[PDB]
């Protein structure tokens, strides 16, 4: 079965880098892109970025300096690494995969909170 | 950059009424739009792709319509599993921005 | 019989010109040449 | 009279037996043949004309977009499309080649696959078009694909590549019906460099894909097709 | 010197130039010609009104938007009000004509989109009502305006599904008919030279349309950002080797 | 005939595999234009894809039912199936129709085979030896109204008598008014707002009326008549886009409302195999 599983630290301090790993299963990262989407509790979905099936990345226009996506084709893991987290980065972050050039098969999500 | 403008933010109706969310884009999308539903405490689920095609495991109540810059998700005779969030997302030319969102809460 | 309708099938014509359907262009286009100058 | 023994099959009606029969209209004089353009002598003429492939058959409804292969800008090394080469099936089933091929049981010879680029003139892309001959899987990472028969297509002022799929088979003929022993292999397209769009242009550009037969193409053992059907006879 | 992109077509007092052409199609490799005596059956001496009717007539321009489905014109019906050709068509019982068809659509090197320009002999349209419903005369004879394939169905009118060619055959297989593409990257003009194609030597011109011209967007129009999201398409048609037989009073057709 | 020529490495400015399909020409690109090839031979003449062979086998074009029963007190012998007639067309049964509609114009002599089969569904006790009359009825010939009227004596109509159980066989020349039949007709019989589109007499092939010659037995006998058509001396013009949708009507290109998609959907994305 196709499953993407998020795994985060669930508690981060500000001015400290966040690092969320997306363990995927049932497909290869050499054949499908992976999308990252967050949702702050109460508000709507925001598209963070996408690493495509052979390593090219696209990002938010607003978060491009602040986020970086990489992957490992051997570990079947996609990494979302955001630096310098302000308080607006408190959200549930989700993984998806490429499907007919779109995003679906969204995992359960990890919740990220940042405070003092 | 393409921004999606979704209307209205809230809809309240009974089971059996017909709702219609409206999705408008700042530029032409060429039907590269998806519709998502999201329950409370739940991952989003893909329902409509290519602005008109229903996804797998989606009933025939949902009908995606619209082309160009205006797009519409229509739910004909709401059942009990239809309540929750609804989001646009265009997949033409990264970034793949979302719409604002549309709630269905019980009248 | 006495009628041309009575006879059997003609057989293969061996004319076989696909050029009226595949190259119906006014100016001759050589294979290997640039299609448009 | 002359003595005669009568053989088996006497009185049978074989629908392919080509024999003379009496005319119901003796001394009838049919209308003069006038010259009409576009006379067809043989179906091997008209399968050499390329028609569009609905390669993007990912929709739940027939539409014009099913003929459009999308290209995306910031993509290196990735796949553009893939297909198997059962020409009486799949994306080829509704093409002119596939519909004539479904009137026959056996096919042989080489296929002509064309791609037309339709993006803006100030855009650039290099693609690689790979034919994988049978006995291997459909390729998965462009390195696997370029080990087979392939073309690197530079898109420029001439907008159309023609990839001949050469007859690569041990058995002299293949079935037009999908059959694993006579599988023709796989066709795939990959970003060779990437798609580079000009400024003030955004989004996807499209490829149009074309199929026809080379003049070595062979076709035999005429049969009914499943494409057309009815339940009752039609009336006025 | 000799360039395939630069073409001049002169018929009568009309001239078309193009600097971005793609090598005109002559349908079935047969240039239009006059009816020879060996194929003729009608005994009337035919009128050949050479320079007065064998000239380019420009139809009204269409607007190709990003949601356009396509356009269809009928011949000789699209020229039924065009000058002396339109007058001879209604005063004669019989007539035959070839055509030079020239479809025009220019844009920039930033634009993308592809038009299929196809000529279909005996393009018998399907009704949208299905069954055995006919398509009425005023719908298969629209004149210069043609049939907009993105317009809505009407009572007695044809079906307007561009994927099924208005006749129940798929769009991708129209390329067996004589055609050109207008790919905006490559060319801005399509030119198709049509001979007279019919099972009779000469025919009634008001009750029968010999061919139909379809102009169909395949790759949709993509304009650069901020630009006008539409392009004009202009069709210009010249009759050629035009004969008329059986002069009488003017026909009255439903219009 | 050479199927492929021997060809080796190329490093050249002549590039056969780049072209422009905007021209509407498909270039005759060979496999020797882009791979290294060996010499092979066709051993193949293409005979079975000749239009004489592709359209030249017998296809069932009409099934009709006629009855042998007592005709006393029957008002409408047509409605009681004491006789039946058929306007001859090759578009009622759709396997032959799709083959003929690959072309716009078609000219052929016809060869008809008529098979008659009998059955007695309700309480017969013997073998009914029956003779069928099949009468070719051109336009303007008097059509039968009774199964036994004056019209069946065939003084100028060609007719054929044959037993039920075996078959009939005759050829008919090309009887089109024009030089070929119109498979497709984008027009009308005349200039009129209401008149029918598409259906033309330019593909009229005649009509056949069928009856059982025998008077009647104690029991009823149902006779199925199957007409098979074989085109021969076939000439075809203007290849067309093949039929993709179901037919709804004789002589019309109408397809049904709310049809199923003819293009198959993949079990995957465009990258699947």
């Amino acid at each position: 079965a196709v499953q993407l599983a998020e795994s985060g630290p669930a508690l981060v301090a500000p001015s400290q880098a966040l690092s969320i790993t997306c363990t995927v299963a049932g497909f290869s990262l050499t054949a499908y892109g992976v999308a990252w989407v967050r949702q702050p509790p109460g508000a709507g979905l925001e598209w963070l970025g996408a690493i495509w099936a052979a390593g090219a990345t696209d990002y938010n226009a607003a978060l491009k300096s602040r986020a970086s996506i990489a992957k490992d084709n051997s570990k079947s893991q996609v990494f979302l690494a955001m630096a310098s987290l302000a308080t607006a980065d408190t959200a549930a972050y989700y993984c998806a995969r490429e499907w007919d050039a779109y995003g679906d098969y969204w995992g359960q999500g990890t919740t990220v909170t940042v405070s003092a | 950059d393409i921004v999606l403008t979704q209307s209205p933010a809230a809809l309240s109706a009974a089971a059996g009424a017909t709702v219609a969310a409206t999705c408008r884009a700042s530029g032409n999308i060429h039907n590269a739009l998806a519709w998502y539903q999201q329950k409370a405490g739940k991952s989003p689920q893909l329902l409509v792709y290519a602005a008109a095609a229903l996804a797998a495991g989606v009933p025939s109540r949902f009908s995606g319509s619209g082309s160009g810059t205006a797009y519409a998700l229509a739910i004909n005779s709401l059942a009990a599993d239809d309540f929750g969030a609804y989001y646009c997302q265009h997949f033409w030319s990264t970034p793949y921005t979302f719409g604002g969102g549309t709630k269905l809460e019980i009248k | 019989y006495k009628d041309a309708a009575s006879t059997s099938s003609a057989g293969q014509s061996l004319s076989m010109d696909p050029s009226k359907f595949t190259e119906p262009v006014k100016d001759l286009m050589l294979k290997g040449a640039p299609a448009l100058n | 009279g002359l003595p005669t023994t009568t053989l088996p099959g006497s009185g049978q009606f074989l629908t392919t037996d080509d024999r003379q029969s009496p005319s119901a209209l003796p001394n009838y004089e049919p209308t003069p043949r006038i010259h009409i353009p576009g006379k067809v002598h043989n179906l091997l003429e008209i399968i050499q004309v390329d028609t569009l492939i609905p390669m993007n058959n990912t929709h739940t409804k027939d539409e014009v977009n099913s003929y459009l292969i999308p290209l995306n800008a910031n993509r290196q090394n990735e796949q553009v499309f893939g297909t198997n080469l059962f020409i009486g099936d799949g994306v080829f089933k509704t093409t002119l080649l596939g519909e004539i091929v479904q009137y026959y049981t056996h096919w042989s010879g080489s296929l002509r696959f064309s791609l037309m680029y339709t993006g803006p003139a100030l855009s650039s892309a290099k693609l690689i078009l790979a034919y994988t001959p049978p006995g291997a899987r459909g390729p998965q990472d462009r390195r696997e694909a370029m080990l087979g028969t392939h073309v690197v297509w530079d898109i420029g002022l001439q907008s159309t590549i023609v990839m001949t799929i050469p007859w690569t088979s041990g058995v002299q003929f293949r079935y037009t019906d999908p059959d694993t022993y006579t599988s023709a292999g796989f066709l795939s397209c990959w970003y060779q460099t990437s798609l580079i769009l000009p400024p003030e242009t955004t989004g996807q550009v499209y490829l149009l894909s074309f199929i026809s037969a080379c003049p070595d193409f062979k076709l035999r053992l005429m049969k009914d097709t499943q494409t057309i059907s009815q339940t009752v006879a039609l009336t006025e | 010197g000799y360039s395939d992109r630069v073409q001049q077509i002169t018929l009568g007092n009309s001239t078309i130039t193009t600097q971005e052409a793609a090598n005109a199609v002559v349908c079935y490799a047969e240039w239009p010609e006059y009816l020879p005596d060996v194929d003729a059956s009608d005994v009337n001496k035919t009128s050949k009104p050479d320079t007065s009717v064998c000239r380019f007539y420009t139809l009204d321009s269409k607007t190709w938007t990003t949601g356009s489905k396509g356009w269809c014109w009928k011949l000789p019906d699209a020229l039924k009000d065009m000058g002396v050709f339109g007058q001879n068509m209604f005063f004669h019982s019989l007539g035959r004509s070839g055509y030079t068809v020239h479809v025009q659509c220019n844009a920039t090197k930033f634009h993308s989109g592809c038009l299929l320009v196809v000529v279909i002999p005996e393009h018998q349209l399907a009704s949208h009502e299905g069954g055995n419903v006919s398509v009425k005369y005023t719908f298969t004879h629209p004149g210069e305006r043609g049939i907009d394939l993105s317009s809505a169905n009407e009572v007695g009118g044809p079906v307007k599904d561009v994927i099924y060619n208005m006749n129940g055959t798929l769009l991708g297989n129209l390329l067996i008919f004589p055609h050109q593409f207008i790919n905006l990257r490559t060319n801005n003009t399509a030119t198709i030279v049509i001979p007279y194609i019919n099972s009779v030597p000469i025919d009634s011109m008001t009750r029968h349309n010999n061919v139909s011209l379809m102009v169909i967007p395949i790759a949709p129009l993509t304009v650069p950002t901020g630009a006008t999201p539409s392009l004009p398409i202009t069709v210009t048609i010249a009759p050629m080797c035009t004969e008329f037989s059986g002069i009488r009073s003017k026909s009255i057709v439903p219009q | 005939t050479v199927a492929s020529i021997s060809s080796g490495p190329k490093h050249t400015q002549k590039v056969p595999i780049l072209t422009a399909n905007e021209t509407g020409a498909t270039m005759p690109v060979l496999p020797s234009d882009s791979i290294e090839t060996r010499t092979t031979y066709m051993h193949f003449n293409g005979s079975e894809t000749d239009v004489e062979c592709f359209l030249g086998r017998a296809a069932c074009v009409h099934v009709t039912e006629i009855q042998n029963k007592d005709a006393t007190g029957i008002d409408n012998h047509r409605e009681a199936k004491l006789f039946n007639d058929w306007k001859i067309n090759l578009s009622s049964l759709v396997q032959l129709r799709k083959k003929l509609e690959l072309f716009t114009y078609v000219r052929f002599d016809s060869e008809y085979t008529i098979l008659a089969t009998a059955s007695q569904p309700d309480s017969a006790n013997y073998s009914s030896n029956l003779v069928v009359q099949a009468m070719y009825v051109p336009p303007g010939a008097p059509n039968p109204k009774e199964w036994d009227d004056y019209t069946w004596q065939s003084a100028s109509n060609p007719s054929v008598f044959f037993k039920v159980g075996d078959t009939s066989r005759f050829s008919v020349p090309y009887v089109g008014l024009a030089s070929a039949y119109n498979c497709f007709y984008d027009g009308y019989s005349h200039d009129d707002a209401e008149t029918q589109y598409g259906i033309t007499v330019l593909n009229h092939m005649g009509s056949m009326a069928f009856r059982i010659v025998n008077e009647h037995d104690e029991h009823k006998t149902l006779v199925k008549i199957r007409v098979y058509h074989r085109a021969k001396h076939v000439e075809a013009w203007i290849p067309r886009a093949p039929r993709a949708l179901p037919y709804t009507s004789i002589g019309r290109t109408n397809y049904p409302k709310n049809t199923e998609p003819v293009i198959k959907k993949r079990k995957g994305d465009i990258k699947s195999y």
